[PDB]
Parts: C-alpha cells; structure tokens; sequence
C-alpha cells in the first residue's frame, strides 16, 4: 500500500489510509525509506514503531507496507561476524561507507552473497518425501564448525523433485526442486524466520553433564548445567568480563553468542578488539576463538527498539544453531537496560505501568523469552540432540528488593548467584554471597557425580554447613569479642577463614587462580575436610588448640600453598602431589595428636 | 537392612508395573467406547447425506431452516448461499419465506432475497444453508454438517445417560 | 431421578451460532468489534486468523452495539479486514464426570495425557456459588500426611485451610509431591482422593511432576491440571477455579474426602495484576488492585464441611515471600482468610535438614478439634506442647553457649541442648521417600522425651507420664 | 532375595494377560449393547436434528 | 421508566430510560432480577452497583425500580431467627431450595407471611389522633418475650378510621386504616425502614445504670453503663468468647444482638450450633437462649455490600427494639473486616485514600455510627424507655 | 559537543570538555515535559531521558581515523546527598567511573573532601602497570581500599561497643586511617603529586604493618618494596 504520514511524535508515527495489515509487520516509510513495524491499529490510522532517527519528515510522505513480521537470515557466513540489534553487518556497512558514521536507509544484506561455498549433497534421493528439519546436504563454513548442516525450514513439505550437484556455490541459487503441489518449492542455501515465534522441536529432555567455568565457587558449590540458565550480577570489580572469558575459553560450547545493549562503547570497542587477541584453548591452539563466537553489540545510542529486539535476535540465532544438535551459550550485557527500554517504550505508547515504572506483562515477556532455553532432541529424520544454555547479567539499580525484575527472575530461574557488597568493599572478589545463592540441579546431578566423584556431594554439604555455622557464630562473637570459647570455636573460625581466602579469593588472571578443573577442586575439598576432621577429633580429648597447631605447625600453610599447584600439568603429577599432601597431613595429625 | 532395601526396591518395581498396567486398561476402555461413539456418529452423518440427497423431504426442512436464519438475522436485506442444485427450489420458496418472515417477525415481510453465483461444495457440503446480511459481514451457518457437529458435543450428557442408563454414587443428583 | 428430564431436554436442544467479520481494530492484547447482536457479557469467542489458525478469547466488556474481547493467545500479527469470529452463545463451561481420575489436563482443562476425550458426564459452570453458613459444620478427625514434623506438631482437621509460606531459594514443590505420595487417611482409600494444580512451573519441573506422580502409582487417586510458564497469563486465573469446581462436584456428589494444593498464589496474583491493566484502573497499594481480598477469599471459601453430606474438602495452598518477609499484601491478607500458618526456614536448608522446616512461628489454628481420641492417642496432644517447650529451651541453651560460658549451662540446659541436636537431626529430618505413620513418630518423640528425668516434664497428667515413660 | 526377585521374572506377563482378560467381556459387551441400542439413539438424534427450533429470542 | 441495560462492565452496569429514581434505590435488574443498586445519575443514564455475579448478562433486559433506598422490615417473627447481612432468611432459603448453595437470583421475604399471630388492639378509637411511634396493640410471640408491642412507624400523622379487632392474623392483613388527609393511609402487622438515617427518638437521657454480667472482675472493677460503649482487642486465642457466652445468659438487657461482619465460617458454624444449647433460669431453667437474641452472620462469600451493611442493619434493629420499650445490648464480631470491606469498596469505586490505604470517611462514619448508642426515651403513648450498648 | 567533535575529529587535536551542571538539564527537560501531558516516570521525570543522556555521552573516546580525542567530565549535583535519585542513578547506569565528594570531610576542613568508598573508576586496568607505570599500583590501590574500609568499620563498631572487642589490628587500622586522611588525601591548591612520590607515601604508610596482614599484595611485590 501507499500510505500518508499523518502525525509524527519522536519515535512514533501515525499513518493514514492503512487497511488490511498485521500489527506486527515490517514497513518502509518516508522518502528515505526507513524501517518500522506497525504496533497498534484502528480504522485506517496505524501506530508504527520506528527503528531509526526521524528528522525533517513531513505529512503525506509515501508509506510502503511489507506484509511480513520481523525475521532474521539463517545460513552460512553467520559465524565470526558482528551485527547490530536488527541484524545489519557492522563491518560491511563500515567498509562500504568508508566513513565513521551510519547512513539512514542502508540495506546491506545480513548474509553476504559475495562468498561461494563447497556444498555436498546429503543422502536424500530425488523422488523421496521430505519434511522440515531434515538435512539434505552440508557445506563447509570453517575448520572448527566444518560441515555446516543444511536443513529444510519447518512448515515445508513435499517430495524432492531434484537435487543440486556438489561443488562450489554461492547463495541466491535454487538448489532443491520440491513439490508439495506444484514446483513452487524453490530453496537457496539460506532462509529466514520470524524472531518472535520460537522454532518447534521434537520434544524436550532432562539435564545433566554439568557446565564448567574454571572458578571454584560456581562449579563446586552452586552447580551449573548446560541446557539451563542463571542470573549473575555484574560489579565491575568482581570480574565483570573475566567470567565471560573463562566461559568462552573453557566451557565445552560448540557456539558462543554475546550481546550488547547497555554497552558504554569503551567496553564495546575493547571486548570487540580483544577477542582477536583471545585464542581457542581447545583441541590445539587455534588463534581465532571468534570461530565459535558471533556478537550482537548495540550501544544505548541506537534507537530503543533495537535494544529491545537484540535479545530476541540473539536467542533465535542460538536456536538455529542448536537445531543442528550442538551446545550453545548466551551472554547478556545488562538485562536491567532491556527492562528500562521496555518501560520506556510502554510509557511512550501511553499506557500506565503498575510496578513503579514497569508494565505488568514484563513478567510474562521475560518468562516467554527465557523459556526457549534448555535441552531437546532436534526435529527431523537426522535425529540431532541440541542444547541451549544462557546466562542473564542482572545489573541492579543499587539495590536488591527495589527492582521487581529481580523477583521476576528469581520466580522463573532455577540457579541464582547472588552478591555480597561487603566482599567488594574488601576487594574480596570473587564476590558472591553464599547464604543467598542456590542451585536446584544439585539434586539430579548426583546421578552424574556418582560416576566420577561419588563422595563429592556429602563433603561439599558438610563444608557448606561449617561455613554457615561460622557465619552464625560471627554475630555472637562480634558483640562480645573473645570470651570463654572452646578450641572448636577457633577451629571453625580458622577453617572458615582458610576456605574463604582460598575458595572465595582467586586472581582472575593466573594459571592457577583463573581456572580450575573438577578433580583439583575435589582434592582441595578433601584436603580441607581431612584437616578439619582430624583437628576436631584430636581436640576431642584434651589437646589444647594452641599447642595442637604448634605441634602440627604450618599444616594450614602446608595446604594453603596448594592453590599454587599449576593445573594442566599432567593431572597425575598434581594428583600425586595431593596424595602426598594427604598422606603427610594424616600421618602428622595421627602423630602430633599423640 | 540391605535385604529389606532390596525387597523394597523389588516391591516398588511391582507397584510401578501395576500402575502402568492399570493406567493402560482404562485408556483402552475409553478409546473403545470412543470408537463406538464414532461409529454411531458416522452412521448419523451417512443418514444426513442420504436424506439431503432427496428433494421432497429436503424442501420444507430447507425452508424452515432458512426461516430460522431470518429469525436470527432480523434485517430485510440479506444474501443466501446454497448448493446450486436447489437454487430453483429456493427461488420458488422465496415468496413463502418472505411472507412467513413477515408473519413471525413483528415487522413487515422481507423486502428482497438475493442469491449470488457462489455455491457450497457438493463434496464437502451435503445439505445446508448459510445466510449473510446485505452488508455481508455477519454470517449465519445453518448447514446440516455443522449442525450435527455442534449437536454431537452439546448433547453428550443425555446421550451417555441413554447409552448407559442411570449412574451410581451420584446419589445427590 | 428427575434432573434426567432437564438433562434430556438440553441434550436434545440445538441452537446455531453467529459469525462476524466486523473487526474495528486491535489495540494491544485487545480487539474491538462494532456491529454485534445482543452480546452476552464475559463469554468465550473463537477467532480465526486469515491463514487457517484459530485461537480463543473471552468478552471483556460490552457497549451499545459494541464489544471488546481479549485473545487468550495474544493478538500477534492478526488482520483487521480478513478475520472472522463466532460466539458460543454461552459463557465458559467445563465437562464433568467421575472418571477424570488418572487423567491430566492443560491450563484450559483439555486433556493432554494423550488419552480419549473426557466424555463429559455433564457440563458445569466454571465458577460455583456461595454456600449457606447455616449449611456447614466445623472439622475434626485430623487427616494423616505421613510427615512427622507436620502431623506430630501441626495436625490438620478434615477441612482446615492452612497455607505454606516459602522463599525463592526454598524447595517446596518436592514437599508437595512427597505429601501427595504419602497422602492418606489415618487407620482406626475409602473415599479419599486428591486433585492437584500448578501454575507457571519450569518445563523440567512439569516433567518431574508427571513422571513422579505416575511412577508413584497414586495417579488413580489424583487428577492433575497444569499451567506452564510459557502459557498465556489469562489461562492462569482459570485453573484454580476449575480445580475447585471438580473438587466440589466430587465431594458433594460422591462423598469423596478431597485435598488439593495450589502451587504458588504469588504467580496467580501476578497474573491478576496483569488483568485490570487493560482497563483504566490504577491498582491499589504496592501497585496491586484492591479487590484481591474479595477474590482470593472467593477462591478459598469453597472448602468446608457440609452436614448433609460426608464430603470432606480441604485446601492447602502455597505462597512465596517476595522480599523474604511478612509485609507484602498477599501474605498479610492471607493471614486473615486462613487458619494457621506454616514456615519453612532458609537457614535449616543451609543446614541441609530436609525438610528445611521450622515450627516456632508455625501453628495450627484448629488442631484442637482434631487431636482427641477415637482418632489419635490421648498423649498426642500435650506431648507436642512439651516437645515445643523443650525446643524453645534448647534454642535458648544454644544462645547460652558463649554469652557467659559453654560450661556455665545448667544440667537442665545441657539436657535441653543434647535433646535439641538429637531431635532436630533425627525426628525432624525426613528422607525424600521416608514415610512415617503418626504412631511411630510419636514413639520416636517418647524416646527423645525420656532423655529428661520424669520430673522435668511438668506439663502432663501424671497417669499419661507414668504409662508412656515406662515402656 | 534372588528367589523373591525371580518370582515376577515371568509372572509379569501372565498377570498382564490376567488383567487384559479381566477386561474383555464387559469390554466387547460395550460395543455389543451399544449396537443393540443403536437404532433408538440414532433415530432420536436425527429427529432432534431435523425438527425446527424457530424462536424470536425473547429478550 | 423500566428501561433496559444499556451497557455492562464487571461489577458496574449502566441503564437507560431510568427516570424518577434517586441515586440510592434498589433494582431487580435482568431476568435473574438481581438486587442491584443505583449510585450515580447523569442524564437519563445511571450507574448501578450489582451485588452478585454479573457474568452472562446482555443488552436489552428488563430493569425495575424499587422506588426506595435500602431498607429493612420490622414486625413479629424477628426473634429466634438467622439472617444475612442484607436480611436473607437463610433457614427458609435453604429449606425451599433443598440445596447447599446460595441460588443466585433467589427471592424470599424477610419474614414469613404464612404463620398467624394473635393481636390485641390498643386503646385508640375512631376519630382519635395518632403519631409516629405510638402503640396501638401487642402480639404475644414467645415465652421469653412477653409480647411483640405493635408500634406506629415514624412520620405518621392523622386519625384512625377502621381498626382490626382482636383475633388471629398474618403479616399481610391491613389491620389499620388512618387518615392524614384521607383514608388513603393504611398499615399492616409489620413495616420497614431505611438503613442509613438513624431511627429517631423522643428524647435522650444520661445513662447511669450499671451493666449486669455475673463476672466478678469485670462488673466489679471495670464495668460499663447500660448505655455505654466498650471495645476489646481481637486475637480470639485469649478466649474472649467468655464474655459473649456469659452475657448471652447474664445481662440486665432482655434483648441481645450479635452481628457477624464475616469470617471463615467455621467460627460462625460453631457459635451457631452451640448458641441454641445454653441455659438460663427465669421461672425455672430455660434452654433456648436464642429466644433472647436474633443473629445476623456473614462471610467472605456473600458480597461486600452485605459485609458492609451488616453492622448498619444490626444497629438499626437494636434501635427498633430499644424503642419497643426494652434494654438492648448489641455485640460485634470484628470491626477490622468491615473496615477492610469499606476500603475495598471505595477502591473499586475509585476513591482517594486519606492514608494507610483508607478513605477519609472512616472517621466520620465510625463517629456517627457510635452516636447511635445510649439511653433515651422514644415515642409512644406509654412513654416507656430503653437503652443501647 | 558539536564544537568538540568538529575540532577533535577534523583537526586531530586532543580536547577535554567540562560540563558544569546536569541537574539544570534534567530540570529543563522536566519543565518542558508537563506543559504537554506525558505519563511521568519516577519523580515526575519522563522515563526516556535515559536516551537523551546516552545521546550526550555518545560523544567521547578515540577512533582509528582521527588522532584527536575527547574526554567528558560532567559535574553533577546531588539534590539531597543521594544516588538512587533518578538523575545520579541513571547517570551511573551509562556513564563511566565516578568522582564522589562528602560533606563530612569538608566540615572536617579536608581538601579535597573526596569519599573514596563510593567513588570507583570502572576502567583502570588497561592504562596502568608496566610500560607506563609500576605494576605495584594495582595491589597498592586494592590494599589501600581494603584497609580503609576495615578502619572505617572498626571505628563504626567501636562507636557502638567501645574497647571491649577491639583487636590490636583494629586500632592499628584506625591510626593508619587518621594518618591517611590527614596526609595522603590533603593537598595544597598548587602542588601536583606525580604517581611516583604518591606511591612512595603509600608505601610509607603501609610499612606500619607486618608482612602477613597485607594479603592483597603479591609475595613478589610484597617483598620488593617492603623495605628500601
């Protein structure tokens, strides 16, 4: 249709003479042909979202509808690329522009047509019945992700009436003649899909095979499993990005996606150009890790709707990859910024919130957006098994109970890592409050540990109980200081102190403090358990703690330096050292005790 | 204690099997009674088609159905849709329908009757009428197919009562 | 047998339905239709998009030849010039029979157990109606739960309504499932049965529920409705009253002794807040509409006891504390409609004791009617009181440790201490599948009570102490 | 323990068939009596379908 | 006139062709004839508050105007009865219904008309004048109550022309015919009265007579006058039912009224089926203490309106009985729940809370309601008296 | 901002910008947000000034093409000594780092009356350490922050409990604090301290402690400069 602009209000426009449209549908508007999606319609006046800047626009300007909702392009060339929130090639736009600005109305394609690829037909013979989700051939995209699978987009059935031969090809080429009713089934190497609607799947499954971060507190204490999610506060002194980097370089992820909404620009440019400096620490040294990474970085300065749609775009890409039966991870800049954008948009629309500045549906929208993650078995004959994991970097408003978004998250998630402000005040990073965080998966994940460390759970549980008791007795001692107190009191105090300075402290940048394996954590835990238990049973019959520690001397220090055990040094050399440490500790306790 | 734990596990397996089996018998019984219902309903559908295939009885019932559609519509400017095979029957009954609507209605008889070139699918549709006002936005579907469809689900309680008679333990109703 | 007359008259009375194509616009989650005939307020409509997909909605409000509807599944991408809608000519209703047992249902109540259709014995209105207070009695005859920490201290008469208060990091759903598995009547089933509903649970939580409730083999006694998080909000408010209608039918037409549990009234309140935002209604305190007292009371009230029938209905909902306190309007007002309260301690979970439950702030408002004999041993009453007093004394003794000196505690204090640790570990702790009859739990209590001299327990009749102290 | 365990190693199928047979008589009798009482129900249903329901919707 | 439903919105409805109607008047709206009540009148349009479920209604349905605001009936048969906050004969309602529910759209008069009563005409003959509050006869009702003293409704002037002699009668026979300007005016064995404006009385009198309870500490150290005001904290666990149960047996007031704002019901169930079990010993032991009191109870299920007008109904009945020449004493269930119901009704209507989520009304409403208590002398030829506590 | 962009990214000159008042800016925005009705945000503020603030702060930094750079220093006034107030809170959301001042120190006649505890520079790691400075700086800052917080909380605790649970290190951290505010923070209005002598004074203050409390110092650095 050819509409006329009736009224303009900043990031809002009212057209006239609009008839027969869908309230979620792309539109080309104005002489510059900007991009906008209708939102609210009535009669012939359309309330249209504008995803760009408005300046000098006048009434009566032509308005061009599209007839389809917002979608993204899927296929090859996605990986190791950077786009805006609305899927626009930052690098291509920059190089074409040959400037340092972004023109208005540019339409650089999402996936370039300037690169050919070496396709290979699958095993589907012409004349066979086909359906969505069935691989019919693969192409090579990159070494780490070689054999990019090619699938029939859902809602697509028929009989293969032809197959394209192998060889080098680019996009835009029909490669599969199929017929549902007529030859019309023509498909090139890529395709598209609306962002709002998640793609289907055969079914879902349980969770197991815990994720790994390299940092002791998270994996050891509050387990994290792929096919799941959690909220991680960002303090900028608690390793804002160190956790993300460790995840990228250690998490056994087939693909990595990080998005940027509240990007201050400094962090944006840095992370962007320090990814090149990063290297793949997996299956040999591959200098580029970006082969597993694709980024959607968007600063606040872009239109709000872009920051709104960023997460939908990212999660859609995640689902597209996992459909190939892979493991994916998501990183979010700051969900609080996304919520702020949501409330801004709602207010601009002109409907009252109900949560001191947030529309009620926010909870439902967050729940729906979250619910795309998990583990599932793919759809189609090839029978893939995908898994989507994510993490939301919650950025508080300087408070905890002030922002309902916290409640919304805590009401839906199943693993949540809090934050102790005082730890940051002491620069005690990693700064995490133990008493608040929690992880429900520990229950199920016994069925996994029992295969590797069948004694880990109870040991961890007793350690956590000891930590809780120390926390409790602190509130009593502080008000009265030292008094008539049993040797067990000092035992608890010192063991808690050692645990926290060992566990809850570690340099974010060191070969022995920025990364740990499971077995090494197991050894640390067992050593501390043995230390405390032997000390307590010794003091059980006399053995004043002063002379006890003197007799054992520096056993606490003897184990303290164990952190300096460099991992990756054989796993038997380190394990042998830990066995020697346990032997000396047990014998020393047995002897000095008497 | 070990022995009792093993016995407990075995008994748990026994009850698990019992639960599964009990579930599936009832599911099968429900499905079977459903099949009986389906046979009944398809027999009724066949009878509907057969009756609709003869003009004699069909005509008066068709006129009554169209009159009921008018009673639902209540405007003097409407359009009628039907299978092409009875267009002349409709044309003949136009006068009677107009007069009888005027009678039943407290307003004057109908002004106009209009039948466009559309006709219902003789294959999918076997007997029935659909009425839309002249503005042609509100539709009245009075076709035997959807009629029986609605009846089947809106008549289940009394139907079951007949099929199995009175029920027990529903003492207070 | 006279209602059969109406059954036949209605079950053989068919009336067509209208279809409209007069969409005047769509605004957010709501649609507007202009030309309508004799609209019926708050009834269900079936909307078909111009692509073959069909949804469902209900009338929101009406105006002179004008009506507004809300789409249960949202108003995404639908059209304004090629869409149609039909009206059922009747508000929402639910099919009913005595055979929903063993079958599961979705948020809208449609079966999702992949079994045949419900084969309605009858239909019914979604919401019931008030009940004459003149037509009700008070409860008695406590109902067994298989949980020592609850039945031993906080018993429940057949009908008393007691919420359970939880926090975000608290495992409670597992507790509900364990209760359902252990649910049953006390021996001196017969007509006892259960119905369960859940709102906005995690997918994995849903699969957990289904598989556990199945393999447990108790699915015969139960009938589960479910409402996933991804489900549209409006359906949320539907489920609880559906479950209530089913329970009412069973109890008051089949004399079933029925229990049910709502997963989280918090999510229900959230969904309610979603509603009435459509209308230009600024919500009350804390950004919450005022009439939740009336509404939540409407939901709760259906439970009770009727003299004319042997129908036991009991309600045990669960709530989550947002800021981990009691100041949010939901808990505050629920403290009024309700009778007693149950607290689960986060710290005890940090102590690993399953369940992480504590009794100091938790009480049963009406257990007195359900603790006498003919139904439990006489001692059961005051043994609990003595145990509670000992528990408080032990908490003090725990505080007493470093205040003046660990050794300074009296022999009474030391005994109270050891009893505290022993009880909190053994008696309180319950295995995930551990089941306890009330009798054996009381015997455990007797063992843990003999720890003191027969004279320290100065809250018992002499005869009871004599008889139960020497076995 | 193993002697107790092996009791159901083959009896599970036998008792499954036991229950299956336990519901066959009334099972088939469902359809048998339904057909026995098919004429009445179908004729009543069709009679109800055919009859007019003219009504001006007393408002 | 008797126009139809223009529009509907939840608990708020709008009618049309509604004239000759005050903003406070009941209505039997819709085919179900639900007991609506009008609030705001604008043009021919009006705003009506419904008190039952508004689902299923349509446009174009009959609406009728009762012609008067909320009222309440008075006459023989009050004693030994149980009623809703809006004066619903729960007993009779269930009996006729034979159902456990509260059938929506129900209709049952406040008092039975079937039962016959013996009436003793007073001492006023044809040609004599008469005034509101005058006494013209009595009706024996129960052993505990000597007789229901027939009174004249206030705002009644003129002279009597025809009189029903002594005999048996029901509450429908036109027993009296008077004339302020002509024989038009008549009367029956009962009447009614609005619920808002207090029932007027001749004159007041300072209360200085002690209250009787039979309790040592209470009546000894800290008593209350027959005509005073008293308040006690809630949290029943302290066992405050003692004062109620004793007072139901130990009161210098021949008539006692207990009003139930509304609760879970189990409490009301127990009190209900335990009240007609206590004893009192006048001229020998008498069990039916219910003969000394009529009970009104509520609970959440009944609409807010009933849980709002319950206290007003109770106090109006108390004023009536006082003016009937007796010492009355009305006890309450809980003011807090009524205050809640008030807050929520205001919020529904959308009013700005004075503070703590409360409208300003609370103060004046409570003060005026308490103003309706004490000792006074009421209209009547004998110039008898009474008191309210 | 337009002038700064023109000069920097067309003349390749290093330019610094100073903005005196954002409070007046927010005031003007609120002023013209009510003559026309607008669904207000927190404290009457239209919720969308986040966008305008981002627009203002969009202009900063360096780019490959242009050698000249821009640096923003907007002075912001707390309305009521507050941060959660919409203005400071929103600014903190998107801005970088922050510089804080307190009335107590000024009342104590301390210039500048900075408050270290809240004031944090989000970005310091990249432009520090060897190559341009001495790697000790990071540990120095961390230890200073930790000991300062310890002394502050110790003083607060004594203010309510007195000398009854005060470890020796508690009063050590106290006296360390008093000297720290007295000397380190205080500076003349005409003296500039290079990082070198600054760290020298830092080590001077530090050396009051043993080589075991200062766990925020690497053993290597802990041993390099503990005594010179």
């Amino acid at each position: 249709e050819y509409g006329a602009i009736y009224s303009v209000s900043g990031p809002v426009v009212i057209a006239e003479n609009m008839i027969g449209c869908a309230m979620y549908e792309l539109v080309k508007v104005g002489h510059d042909n900007l991009v906008g999606e209708v939102i609210r319609i009535d009669g012939d006046k359309a309330t249209i979202q504008v995803y760009e800047e408005t300046a000098g626009l006048t009434v009566g300007d032509p308005v061009l509808r599209t007839g389809k909702p917002l979608s993204v392009e899927l296929g090859p060339g996605l990986m190791e690329t950077i786009y805006d929130g609305i899927q626009r090639p930052l690098k291509a736009i920059k190089e074409e522009s040959q400037s340092i600005y972004i023109p208005r109305g540019i339409d650089t394609p999402a996936l370039d047509r300037t690169i050919k690829w070496q396709f290979t037909p699958g095993k589907f013979q012409v004349g066979d019945h086909i359906s969505g989700g069935d691989i019919y051939g693969s192409v090579f995209e990159n070494s780490l992700i070689s054999s990019h699978k090619i699938l029939l987009p859902p809602r697509s059935r028929g009989t293969i009436t032809w197959i394209a031969p192998a060889g080098e090809y680019t996009l835009d080429e029909k490669i599969l003649e199929v017929e549902f009713d007529g030859k019309k089934s023509d498909f090139t190497l890529y395709h598209t899909w609306p962002v709002r609607v998640p793609r289907p799947v055969t079914e879902k499954l349980s969770a197991d095979y815990p994720l790994l971060t390299g940092q002791r507190v998270l994996d050891a204490l509050f387990p994290c499993v792929q096919g799941g999610t959690t909220c991680i506060p960002g303090a900028f002194g608690c390793g804002k990005t160190v956790i993300s980097q460790s995840l990228s370089k250690y998490s056994n992820s087939d693909a990595i996606i990080y998005v940027g909404c509240g990007e201050r620009g400094n962090e944006m440019a840095e992370v962007l150009m320090e990814f090149p400096e990063l290297y793949t620490e997996m299956s040999g040294t591959k200098e580029p890790i970006m082969k597993r990474t694709t980024l959607v970085a968007n600063t606040s300065n872009m239109p709000v709707a872009a920051r709104e749609a960023s997460i939908y775009t990212g999660i859609t890409l995640a689902e597209y990859f996992r459909d190939q039966g892979k493991n994916v991870s998501m990183i979010a800049d700051s969900s609080s910024r996304w919520a702020e954008a949501l409330r801004e948009i709602s207010g601009r629309l002109g409907e009252m919130p109900a949560d001191q500045g947030f529309p009620a549906y926010l909870g439902a929208k967050l729940a729906s957006f979250y619910e795309r993650a998990g583990k599932a078995v793919a759809l189609g004959s090839p029978d893939r098994t995908g898994s989507v994991s994510i993490v939301a970097a919650v950025s508080p408003a300087g408070g905890d109970f002030s922002d309902p978004v916290t409640t919304a998250t805590l009401g839906i998630t199943q693993v949540f890592w809090g934050l102790d402000k005082k730890l940051a005040q002491r620069k005690h990073f990693p700064s995490i409050n133990t008493s608040v965080s929690y992880s429900k998966y520990t229950n199920v994940l016994n069925k996994f540990y029992d295969s590797n460390y069948p004694e880990f759970p109870v040991l961890r549980d007793r350690m956590k109980e000891i930590l809780s008791n120390a926390e409790e007795l602190e509130q009593v001692v502080q008000l009265v200081g030292k008094s008539a107190l049993s040797d067990s009191d000092k035992i608890t105090l010192d063991v808690a102190t050692l645990i926290k300075e060992d566990f809850l402290q570690q340099n974010g940048y060191s070969t022995y403090d920025a990364f740990c394996p499971i077995w090494k954590t197991f050894d640390m835990m067992r050593a501390f358990i043995s230390y405390h238990d032997e000390a307590q049973k010794a003091v059980a019959n006399g053995a004043n703690w002063s002379k006890l520690a003197d007799s054992t001397g520096d056993v606490k220090h003897a184990v303290s330096s164990s952190k300096f055990f460099e991992p990756s040094r054989g796993e038997k050399e380190v394990h042998g050292e830990f066995e020697k440490l346990l032997s000396t500790m047990q014998e020393r306790f047995a002897e000095s005790t008497d | 204690g070990n022995f009792k734990s093993k016995l407990k596990k075995a008994m748990l397996s026994q009850q698990i099997t019992k639960s599964t089996i009990a579930n599936k018998m009832r599911l099968k019984v429900l499905s079977a009674r459903e099949q009986s219902l389906d046979g009944i309903f398809e027999e009724t559908k066949e009878k509907l088609s057969g009756i609709a295939n003869n003009r004699d009885e069909y005509k008066p019932i068709l006129q009554s159905l169209i009159v009921e559609a008018l009673l639902k519509l209540l405007e003097p400017k409407a359009i009628v849709k039907a299978l092409e095979r009875d267009v002349d029957l409709i044309e003949s009954m136009k006068d009677d329908i107009m007069r009888e609507y005027g009678e039943k209605a407290q307003r004057a008889p109908l002004e106009e009757i209009v039948i466009s070139n559309d006709y219902l699918n003789k294959d999918l549709v076997s007997g029935g009428v659909v009425v839309s006002n002249a503005s042609d936005k509100i539709e009245i579907n009075n076709t035997l197919e959807e009629r029986l469809k609605l009846l089947s689900e809106e008549a289940l309680p009394a139907i079951r009562l007949e099929l199995y008679g009175p029920s027990k333990t529903r003492k207070f109703f | 047998f006279a209602i059969n007359k109406k059954a036949v008259e209605q079950g053989f009375n068919v009336k067509p339905r209208l279809n409209y194509n007069t969409v005047s616009g769509v605004n957010g989650p709501l649609v507007i239709l202009e030309k309508v005939k004799f609209p019926r307020y708050n009834e269900i409509v079936n909307l078909t998009l111009p692509d073959g997909t069909v949804r469902q909605g209900q009338v929101l409000e009406i105006r002179g030849d004008r009506a507004i509807v809300q789409v249960f599944e949202g108003t995404s991408g639908i059209d304004v010039k090629k869409t149609t809608v039909e009206f059922t000519g009747e508000s929402l209703r639910i099919p009913v029979s005595e055979d929903m047992l063993g079958r599961i249902f979705d948020g809208s109540g449609r079966p999702i157990d992949n079994g045949p259709k419900v084969f309605a014995e009858d239909y019914l209105d979604i919401n019931g109606s008030p009940i004459n207070p003149y037509a009700r009695i008070y409860p008695e005859e406590m109902i067994s739960t298989g949980v020592s920490a609850i039945d031993t201290m906080n018993s429940i008469a057949r009908g008393q309504k007691i919420p359970i208060f939880s926090a975000s990091g608290l495992p409670h759903n597992e507790i509900a499932a364990q209760i359902c598995r252990q649910a049953g009547l006390v021996r001196p089933e017969e007509n006892f049965s259960i119905v369960f509903a859940a709102m906005g649970v995690n997918l994995e939580t849903a699969r957990f529920f289904k598989q556990d409730f199945e393999e447990n083999g108790s699915l015969e006694r139960t009938s589960l409705f479910l409402n996933l998080a991804n489900d549209p909000t409006i359906e949320r408010i539907i489920t609880p009253r559906l479950a209530l209608t089913t329970a009412e039918y069973l109890a008051y037409q089949t004399e079933r002794h029925v229990l049910t549990i709502l997963t989280d009234m918090s999510s229900y309140a959230d969904a309610l807040r979603e509603v009435s935002a459509a209308r230009e209604e600024v919500p009350g305190r804390r950004g919450y509409p005022g009439y939740m007292y009336t509404d939540l009371s409407t939901i709760y009230e259906r439970a009770g006891r009727v003299e004319g029938r042997n129908g036991s209905i009991t309600q045990i909902p669960i709530l989550t504390m947002p800021n981990d306190d009691i100041t949010h309007p939901i808990p505050d007002l629920t403290g009024y409609i309700t009778e007693g309260q149950i607290f689960v301690d986060r710290q005890l979970h940090n102590k690993g004791i399953y369940p992480p439950i504590n009794v100091l702030p938790s009480l049963s408002r009406l257990m007195k009617s359900a603790i006498g004999e003919g139904m439990t041993r006489k001692d059961h009453g005051d043994v609990s009181n003595q145990l509670y007093a000992k528990y408080a004394i032990g908490k003090d003794a725990a505080a007493m440790k470093a205040v003046v000196g660990e050794e300074a505690l009296s022999i009474e204090d030391k005994l109270s201490l050891e009893f505290l640790e022993k009880f909190e570990k053994t008696f309180i702790t319950q295995g995930a599948y551990e089941d306890r009859t009330v009798f054996e739990s009381l015997d455990q209590a007797w063992s843990l009570l003999r720890i003191y001299p027969k004279e320290m327990l100065n809250r018992i009749s002499p005869k009871i102490l004599d008889e139960f102290y020497d076995r | 323990l193993k002697e107790f365990e092996q009791k159901n190693a083959g009896g599970v199928g036998e008792l499954e068939k036991k229950a299956e047979a336990g519901v066959q008589g009334e099972l088939a009798e469902i359809k048998k009596i339904a057909e026995k009482k098919k004429d009445d129900v179908v004729k009543i249903l069709i009679e109800t379908v055919i009859k007019p329901s003219a009504e001006v919707h007393i408002n």
